[PDB]
């Protein structure tokens, strides 16, 4: 903080990461964001690229940990993540902005930034990154109205994480409630402790989506009876509406 | 903890101005912390500060500056720190006092610049906030006695009285001249002001109390005035110190046009002052090159 | 002995709105001057450290009576006021305060707040902000989550049947405020939807009472009403107009290739 | 000496970008 | 070709003095006078390191019609 | 004990940068004309 040097940014960068990581064993993670958004400051009035990509990102990682998507919505609103950042700092902050997308309900910008993420990713390392980035993007695909590519569950890595994920790609891909809540009853607890519960929820409205896209592709004329009998809804004149 | 300032932002609205005014003094100390949903509510907080009546205008202002100084628009927030007056303190080490302090110099360094060559009625009256700042900035070099540091801001912002006082308060003015000299013509490219710089350089030699009459007449041939030329070695030969103007003139011909020293020749007529033009004429100095 | 002065005046406020009657603007005025006195009583604590807990135990009630109030009076910039200064007591100074009895009833007021001005992006912002075991469980909750769910998925049968099993009786302002929007709504489908719906057929799929209230609708809708006691929708007409080639959208994008072709060098 | 490498800095940046101004002109009239 | 150098000293040291016949030069069909401004930009601009009179030179030497 | 010193170097750091930014990029074009 005292020195001024324009080397030692890059040294710098290094060191307020593993300054966050003790207070992240320290499960404190806020008396670090006065220092993270004052040394923010010290860096980006210096342009100093390494540092501010670094503190950027740990300021997300800081507000998304206690649930404050408002708070690094706005930070990331007007801050600007430095274009000559570490590919592994592009890939942390294009993970932070899309997860924050996806709770924003902004889909299409989401999948985007968790694509690029994961083509950021080392490419040999950082399992647990390509774990996490994966996850989300699997629910934002299927958020999307889209669906999720089969390799990825096929990889040694992701295979036994990814799986019940899988279930849940499949349930939706049927377009059926009735095998989607029974990924949900199933694999709920899995899923809040993953931190993607909140989304999974919003998955019922694109099931019932998908099942009636399939209904329209499949059937040129078909009883509303029907219809709630294949998307095992409550009642025809809930199909009605739907 | 006070994760969201939302809270305090909402105490902005309300028709009790105790109320705004507790919000103020919270947003302070957290703006450096949670400017980002401030940025979104500043339009709340710089009516405050257009408030004529409102008794924290002033620190709505100083607030709004924080806010737009973390937000990257400096120019809006110098304009709210300017707003601030007093409460803007010129002396504190933070660091936005410090960046802001350098933006005021760098957009009053502009305007100067703009109104330098501009016409008299047409140049914009610079804010007299804008003024005092750097005034109190120029001060900080005397006090700190860093000359050379003030030297180059008076010529960037284009002050020739800053320019002049900091020669004379300091320590070396001989130094401090030189340095000046080798600036006015080394660096400034535009003539119109670096005549204004050697028209004032000029006027620091006349008052040394050893007038070193050597860099004047340097400095006048560039200024293209004979008439000058010609009066200081004038009153030399009444000053008896003949040596003087006997090197003044080798220097005069060595380094200067033929249609200035035929200019100077015509003034010097209007014993010592014929053995003068024999110099400024040059058929002497080609003599000792000749025989050379 | 400010502190004791405050405390003793919030009974009187909580004493005047807890009775069967609540007295609103008269609260109101006692709502006034009590924000006035937690003012020097550290409102807001900056990084709340460990002051005193009865000032914070205290400032957090006459919010939760403050925002209670502000729909009872059915006013919406009051309860946005109270609420985000209530949400600070909820969430950051937690480590001090216990587990407000009212918190999770007022928090999914905010959320409903939320769906009832078609703010759905903030609704779930700061649904992130209560942990993921209380959504599915917690009735208060629930319900507004649900109800979104039911909004976004077209449930219209469930949004009107919301109505009936609300957590609490504070939940009543913001479920109106929804039903007014749902009926823009639920008509909007029709349009493109049915090709001619019977007078009567739209009566249960509009949630219209009496039939007299469709003919007010039906004219600010602009619903021309067949013969037949049928509304002709014959609206599908106005396509995408793939009649029209876009010449110079398409003549802009080309060129642009030619561009990054020609114009690297 | 502060002054005079903010000045130096100065002109060298914008000698840098008519050096550069002229390497472009240059390989357009290379190519020709 | 004469000429061509005797314009040039006749703005000698003349800095944006110069501009108007400098342009009016350098814009000549006949190839000797736009020679007449590469030298009037020269004499003009002499020891003042005018990066717009180097702008100048540089755009000439790299694109003109005569090698001269 | 400085007057603008920070200023000055503030101003000097930010040339650097460019001018840094500037070279690179010129030799990048100085390669390419002279091949």
């Amino acid at each position: 903080s005292t020195q001024n040097r324009r080397a030692l940014d890059l040294v710098a960068a290094k060191c307020y990461y593993y300054h966050a990581r003790v207070y992240e064993f320290l499960d404190k993670l806020d008396v670090v964001r006065s220092f993270l958004h004052a040394r923010l400051r010290t860096a980006t009035l210096r342009h100093d690229a390494d540092g501010q990509a670094t503190l950027l990102n740990l300021l997300l990682r800081n507000y998304l940990h206690y649930s404050l998507y408002d708070q690094a919505e706005k930070l990331v609103s007007k801050s600007v993540f430095p274009e000559q950042a570490n590919n592994n700092e592009w890939a942390r902050y294009l993970y932070y902005t899309g997860r924050i997308k996806a709770i924003q309900l902004e889909y299409s910008e989401a999948r985007r930034t968790m694509t690029n993420a994961l083509r950021k990713a080392p490419q040999h390392t950082a399992v647990g990154f390509k774990q996490t980035v994966h996850k989300l993007l699997i629910v934002v695909e299927l958020l999307l109205g889209e669906i999720p590519d089969r390799l990825q569950f096929r990889q040694p890595s992701l295979k036994r994480s990814l799986m019940p994920y899988f279930l849940l790609t499949q349930a939706v891909r049927t377009g059926n409630l009735a095998k989607f809540n029974q990924v949900l009853d199933q694999f709920g607890e899995k899923f809040q402790a993953d931190g993607t519960y909140t989304l999974i929820i919003r998955l019922r409205h694109n099931v019932i989506k998908t099942g009636v896209r399939m209904i329209s592709l499949s059937y040129s004329r078909i009883s509303l009876a029907d219809i709630a009998q294949k998307l095992q809804l409550d009642s025809p004149e809930d199909a009605e509406f739907i | 903890m006070i994760t969201s300032a939302a809270g305090i932002i909402s105490l902005l609205d309300e028709d009790e101005p105790q109320l705004k005014e507790f919000a103020l003094h919270k947003l302070n100390a957290v703006v450096n912390d949670f400017w980002a949903e401030i940025s979104e509510s500043v339009d709340k907080i710089e009516v405050l500060y257009e408030d004529e009546g409102f008794r924290s205008r002033q620190f709505a202002a100083l607030v709004a500056s924080k806010v737009f100084y973390h937000l990257g628009a400096f120019e809006e927030s110098l304009n709210y720190a300017l707003g601030a007056g007093d409460l803007f303190n010129v002396n504190d080490n933070s660091e936005y006092v410090e960046t802001i302090i350098a933006k005021c110099i760098d957009h009053y360094t502009k305007q100067c610049v703009e109104n330098a060559d501009l016409p008299e009625g047409e140049k914009k009256p610079i804010d007299q906030r804008l003024e005092g700042i750097v005034n109190k900035m120029f001060q900080r070099c005397l006090d700190d006695h860093k000359y050379k540091q003030a030297i180059g801001i008076a010529l960037e912002t284009r002050r020739l009285d800053v320019f002049e006082k900091t020669i004379l308060e300091s320590n070396d003015v001989p130094g401090m001249l030189a340095y000046s000299l080798k600036l006015c013509m080394s660096l400034m490219q535009n003539k119109q002001f670096r005549n204004k710089v050697l028209r004032v350089l000029v006027k620091i030699y006349m008052n040394l109390e050893k007038p070193d009459f050597i860099n004047v007449c340097q400095c006048l041939i560039f200024l293209d005035d004979p008439q000058a030329v010609s009066d200081i070695l004038e009153k030399l030969v009444k000053e008896d110190n003949l040596l003087m103007a006997y090197q003044i003139c080798f220097d005069l011909y060595e380094s200067a046009s033929q249609q200035f020293l035929s200019s100077v020749i015509q003034n010097l007529r209007t014993d010592q002052t014929l053995k003068m033009i024999k110099i400024l004429s040059g058929e002497m100095a080609i003599e000792l090159h000749l025989q050379f | 002995a400010v502190l004791q002065a405050a405390t003793g005046m919030y009974e009187q406020l909580k004493g005047e709105w807890n009775r069967k009657s609540p007295n609103l603007s008269k609260c109101g005025e006692e709502l006034g001057r009590l924000k006035l006195v937690l003012l020097e009583l550290n409102f807001l604590p900056t990084t709340g450290t460990k002051l005193t807990k009865q000032q914070l135990i205290l400032a957090r009630d006459i919010l939760e009576i403050g925002a209670q109030w502000s729909i009872l009076r059915k006013d919406i910039p009051s309860f946005e006021r109270y609420m985000a200064q209530l949400k600070c007591y909820y969430f950051d100074y937690k480590e001090q305060l216990p587990e407000s009895a009212y918190m999770h009833q007022l928090l999914g007021l905010n959320l409903l707040f939320l769906l009832s001005q078609n703010r759905v992006a903030e609704f779930h912002t700061e649904l992130e902000r209560l942990p993921a075991k209380d959504i599915q469980t917690n009735v208060y909750i629930k319900h507004p989550v649900s109800l979104e769910q039911y909004l976004m998925e077209g449930s219209y049968n469930k949004v009107f049947l919301a109505k009936g099993n609300i957590p609490a009786e504070s939940y009543t302002f913001f479920i109106d405020i929804l039903l007014d929007t749902i009926r823009d709504e639920i008509a909007g489908c029709i349009e493109k939807a049915y090709e001619k719906i019977l007078f009567t057929e739209a009566t249960r799929i509009l949630f219209f009472n009496t039939p007299k209230k469709m003919t007010d609708y039906a004219k600010k809708r602009g619903w021309v009403l067949g013969p037949n006691n049928y509304y002709s929708f014959a609206s599908q007409q106005q396509k995408p107009e793939d009649t029209t080639i876009p010449s110079t959208e398409l003549a802009k994008q080309v060129i642009e290739y030619a561009r990054q072709l020609e114009m690297i060098v | 000496d502060l002054y005079s490498r903010y000045k130096k800095l100065q002109q060298e940046l914008e000698f840098l970008e008519v050096q550069e101004e002229y390497i472009k002109d240059e390989q357009k009239n290379l190519k020709k | 070709r004469g000429l061509a150098v005797g314009i040039a000293l006749v703005m000698y040291g003349r800095m944006e003095e110069a501009d108007a016949l400098i342009e009016s030069l350098c814009r000549d069909k006949d190839p000797i006078l736009r020679r007449s401004g590469m030298y009037t930009v020269a004499m003009a601009y002499c020891g003042s390191g005018n990066n717009k009179a180097i702008r100048r030179l540089l755009h000439v030497a790299v694109s003109d019609v005569n090698d001269d | 004990g400085s007057g603008l010193r920070q200023y000055y170097l503030s101003k000097i750091e930010e040339l650097q940068l460019i001018v840094n930014d500037k070279s690179q990029n010129l030799r990048r074009l100085q390669a390419q004309r002279n091949e």
